[PDB]
RNA sequence: UUUUUUUUUUUUUUUUUUUU
RNA sequence: CGAAGAACCUUACCUGGUCUUGACAUCCACGGAAGUUUUCAGAGAUGAGAAUGUGCCUUCGGGAACCGUGAGACAGGUGCUGCAUGGCUGUCGUCAGCUCGUGUUGUGAAAUGUUGGGUUAAGUCCCGCAACGAGCGCAACCCUUAUCCUUUGUUGCCAGCGGUCCGGCCGGGAACUCAAAGGAGACUGCCAGUGAUAAACUGGAGGAAGGUGGGGAUGACGUCAAGUCAUCAUGGCCCUUACGACCAGGGCUACACACGUGCUACAAUGGCGCAUACAAAGAGAAGCGACCUCGCGAGAGCAAGCGGACCUCAUAAAGUGCGUCGUAGUCCGGAUUGGAGUCUGCAACUCGACUCCAUGAAGUCGGAAUCGCUAGUAAUCGUGGAUCAGAAUGCCACGGUG
């Protein structure tokens, strides 16, 4: 009945920072209002291999963007060209330079997000998902892992249907602030309504 | 050589020094009785001394920044519990005794909600 | 009398800072004085970083940000300039102004 | 409750050593201002002693020997209906109650001044006149005759 | 076995030598199970009460020295006899303790 | 009246100097009761729409004037946020 | 196993679909 | 009530004057240098004129600051349902919580440890009982104390002397308040009584608290099918010639009725007239302002200062010493009404808010029966703050005779 993030709460614990930087009394408001477009733009650039943690540190301002994704070299591109454009049009919105880091998602199987990213693609296929989604996450769990408990709410059936469903592959101490644990979301449509679902990765103890 | 005392009651904000021998009760530059000279309070700020034989052996000099004198009357009571603390071991026996070596620190589990008493907790003979 | 008002966020920072001053200030001229604290704003942090609506996720920190008083009883050059020299020490706000 | 913290202490008199003479006028304040009420309470030994010339303060208890109850009655309702039943005020409420009876006269009393109410009125007291003495008294009629009906 | 176990707090570590009151004088001669018991060696039939329902529920080997109260079909072996104090059980038991042991070979 | 007169203050508040504060710096002191000029305040009034001191004001991160809290910057609505980022420095446990 | 401290208080309308 | 300003006011609403891409904001099409100053109209929106101006790159290209008219796309509002849901808050709650990963007596709503003996104020603690233990409540991190410990000396701040031209004045040094950072020390500790030398409960060695020492605080599941539906955050659904946005007016208060919330007036445990002893809680450059000039005063002027013990707003009211009434509707009652004035304003008048002198409506201790308030707590005894071009008696928080 409660939902209740173990991330976020503890940012030096085991679950490090989506942005950590610096602006002081005035200079605060451009920073952040660039800190929801240059988050648009990369993950929709990255959604071929999508992106677990999306990194905005700020070294003077300018931005030394850090993007954990499955498959680096396709944002490498052939060598280099789209290193060139993203590098643009990450520092064009600040006004000032943006360094785009890359680094790999160490097997997507583990991860803070990709388990999410696995189940919402399946409903691109329009046909009855049910079929993968628990394979999807219990795949994923012979690879890494304790516990994990899924969520999906959603438009998830045909014509007026809205409903949701629930599942337990595992244990959840659920807010432990000195856990493994990860919560996370991802966000799918089926040409009727949304389908959000929500994990609570239970890692491991410490 | 010397000893002293300093008091927080009522609000005073006050000290005292000790001196050797002649027995009076200053206030910066007037007597005991002219700075509390009809306040019923007046009694108790030399009264420890007086039994100890103060006349030659003692002598005493109060001064003030929160002048407060229905506090002052028992700030100097702390504040000369401090000079005695270093003038004579013996004297803790009776200044406790009487009570002069207290320090006012009390309330009674009071009201925070509206339970006129709100520590003691729900009590029974068998449940 | 002049007040130079050091401050810093840490403790660690104002501490290096204002024992330059107490001796190199202090150097042929007054008796400088530094360790005399202010109002040291203890207190506790709240942002949010809440990754949706759900529980809390607005993580408590605390604070120091610790000021003193630097004191010159007279400007007299031939003692006070070292701390005019410390500059480059940017990290703490020293408030000069009188 | 379970506790033995009950009761008021405090400090005596400024003049004779008496937890009777503080409590008395630590009742008759009516609105605080505790140290000039004190002094008048003292001008009222004084304008009793008046009367004779000697020490009237030997007369203070004298006069609140008539005043001083046994029984008080309390809200008792343990046989259906109203059953009284008094029981006694314990050693320490004999003379505290009765400062009570004095003030509660003294308050409209008529005479010529806040000292010379309870002057006379304590005069009243030795000489078994008292309006405190007839408060008691009618307590004494109600509740304390009650104990051959409880 | 060694020291460590007074780590922390002393009344943290009290709350253990509670626990060691507690489990020791009720699970000192099975203090491993890494396995399941085979066979029942039992003196009392209704206030160890449990232990011959669990062994009858999965069809384990009972060997059990009984009175005229029983009920000797819950039992493989009965073994008629006197059912308490310390004279009756050490008539029986140095037998059944030599030859859980010489009996290896 | 939501953006309302904006459009209006905009183009004349900035010369509330020139309108009077600093063309009054002679003409203004003989004007004055003090003075007794009584000729002369009563030709400097006719400016109606810019005379100072008037400033309908811009709540700017309030699109709309839901009131507005001169002790803090911000509109009537708006204290919730400074627990979840600083802005009003003695915001905490209420003291009811 | 004596158990009358007053007798009464209008209809509604809550009510998160569904096979499992 | 929301409304902490229903007479420019965040506009209801009564209207009238404009509109429905409207006030605000884009992507291309052809083009522009951006603004200062009065005069007459107009209730505001808006209308009709007269003068004065011409910026930075500079590929003379493309445009910036920055203003246009013309295209196609195209703009919005507290509208409540708790019932898609998440934050958040509550009075219940400082109960020592429930139900579960497995097990299994109950098919399932029974809790299944609450059972059987005893023991504590206490699910207190010895065990037993077919019951585990799994971790999120637990174990407690906290803030302010309060007493101090070092390093300190701070506009602070003065032990003991140095000058006094009598003011910590300025020499002059480090006892302590103060200011305060790092932090620290009280435990059944040892003494008597208690009983099972369990229990714990009393007094006390010793204390700045004592058996959570106090005061703040967090406020778990369980929280009424209660909210925050008027910033929430958003799923299902709004009206859109409309619930969309520009702008001048005004009138909410009447008056029979109550009924109360909040105010008081009924005189000496009162005040009245002259004179005397001590605190501070606060807010403070859309700032706060002394000394000092003119004063019957609301209220004018001069202006040192003062950014956080320096400037200022308190010179709490009580109380105390000497005089005056003599129980007297007054000397006290500001109900109020004769005139006189003001700080702002388009604005207060059929609408206030306060001032100076004349006065003086109920007044003399009211019954029944709506709950204040147990302690350092309600009589009693004050000062501040925001909304906001602004007058709340609302409320809000700590001091103190008591």
């Amino acid at each position: 009945g409660q939902k209740v993030h173990p991330n976020g709460i503890r940012l030096g614990i085991v679950k490090p920072w989506n942005s950590t930087w610096f602006a002081n009394t005035k200079e605060f408001a451009d920073n952040l209002d660039s800190d929801f477009k240059v988050r648009q733009y990369l993950t929709k650039e990255l959604a071929k291999a999508s992106v677990s943690r999306i990194v905005i540190e700020r070294p003077a301002k300018s931005i030394r963007v850090t993007i954990h994704t499955a498959r680096p070299g396709i944002v490498i591109g052939k060598k280099g060209e789209d290193v060139e454009k993203l590098r643009k049009v990450v520092a064009d919105i600040a006004g000032v330079p943006a360094q785009i880091n890359i680094a790999e998602v160490r097997k997507p199987e583990l991860d803070a997000k990709l388990v999410a990213d696995s189940i919402t693609s399946q409903l691109e296929r329009r046909v009855m998902f049910r079929r993968a989604m628990k394979r999807a996450v219990q795949n994923a769990m012979r690879l890494g892992a304790k516990g994990i408990k899924v969520e999906v709410s959603g438009r998830l059936g045909g014509a007026e249907i809205a409903r949701t469903e629930w599942y337990r592959e595992g244990r959840v101490p659920l807010h432990t602030l000195r856990a493994d644990i990860d919560y996370n979301t991802s966000e799918a449509h089926t040409t009727y309504g949304v389908i959000g679902v929500k994990v609570w990765i239970f890692k491991g103890e410490i | 050589n010397q000893y002293y005392g300093t008091g927080r009651r009522k609000s005073s904000a006050a000290r005292v020094f000790i001196k050797p021998g002649n027995g009076k009760i200053v206030i910066n530059q007037r007597s005991l009785e002219q700075y509390f000279g009809r306040e019923t309070a007046r009694m108790v700020v030399r009264q420890p001394l007086e039994l100890v034989d103060m006349v030659e052996k003692l002598d005493l000099y109060i001064t003030v920044k929160g002048g407060g004198i229905s506090g002052q009357a028992g700030a100097i009571r702390h504040g000369i519990t401090r000079a005695l603390m270093e003038y004579d071991e013996s004297l803790r026996s009776e200044l406790r005794k009487a009570g002069f070596v207290t320090r006012d620190a009390r309330q009674v589990e009071r009201k925070k909600v509206g339970l006129r008493k709100a520590r003691r907790r729900p009590q029974f003979s068998k449940r | 009398r002049i007040r130079i008002r050091l401050k810093a966020f840490d403790h660690r920072l104002i501490d290096q800072a204002t024992a330059e001053i107490v001796e190199t200030a202090k150097r042929t001229g007054a008796q400088v004085r530094g360790p005399i604290p202010l109002p040291t704003r203890k207190e506790r942090f709240t942002v949010l970083i809440s990754p949706h609506v759900n529980k809390d996720a607005r993580d408590q920190y605390e604070i120091r940000t610790h000021l003193r008083l630097v004191d010159i009883v007279e400007p007299t050059e031939k003692t006070v300039d070292a701390l005019m020299r410390l500059d480059l020490a940017a990290g703490v706000d020293v408030q000069i102004s009188l | 409750r379970r506790r033995v913290i009950g009761q008021r202490k405090i400090l005596p008199d400024p003049k004779f050593g008496s937890e009777l003479l503080a409590k008395f006028v630590n009742i008759l304040m009516v609105d605080g201002k505790k140290s000039t009420a004190e002094s008048i309470v003292y001008s009222a030994l004084e304008t009793l002693a008046q009367r004779s010339g000697k020490s009237e303060l030997e007369a203070f208890e004298v006069a609140l020997e008539n005043v001083r109850p046994t029984v008080e009655v309390k809200s008792r309702r343990v046989g259906g209906s109203t059953y009284q039943v008094p029981v006694e005020v314990r050693p320490v409420r004999r003379n505290a109650l009765a400062m009570r009876w004095i003030v509660e006269a003294a308050r409209k009393r008529g005479d010529k001044s806040m000292a010379l109410r309870l002057a006379n009125e304590l005069s009243d007291a030795a000489e078994n006149k008292g309006t405190a003495v007839k408060k008691r008294e009618d307590v004494h009629r109600m509740a304390e005759a009650n104990k051959a009906f409880a | 076995q060694d020291g460590t176990f007074d780590k922390l707090t002393k009344k943290e570590a009290l709350m253990r030598t509670r626990e060691l009151e507690k489990l020791e004088n009720s699970l000192g001669g099975i203090k491993d199970m890494g396995g399941l018991p085979d066979a029942l060696f039992v003196i009392d039939a209704d206030h160890e009460h449990i232990a011959i329902k669990e062994a009858n529920n999965l069809g384990i080997p009972v060997f059990a020295i009984v009175d005229t109260n029983s009920d000797p079909d819950g039992v493989d072996f009965v073994i008629p006899g006197n059912d308490d104090a310390i004279r009756a059980v050490t008539l029986y038991l140095g037998a059944v303790a030599a030859t859980v042991r010489e009996g290896r070979s | 009246a939501k953006q309302s007169m904006k459009a209006r203050e905009v183009k004349r508040v900035a010369l509330a100097d020139k309108y009077f504060a600093k063309r009054a710096e002679l003409k203004a002191i003989i004007s004055d009761v003090n003075d007794r000029w009584n000729a002369v305040l009563k030709l400097q009034t006719l400016p109606r729409d810019s005379s100072p001191s008037r400033q309908r004001n811009r709540c700017r991160q309030t699109g709309r004037p839901h009131g507005f809290l001169r002790k803090f910057g911000l509109s009537r609505i708006k204290v919730r946020e400074a627990a979840m980022r600083g802005e009003i420095p003695g915001l905490k446990k209420a003291s009811w």
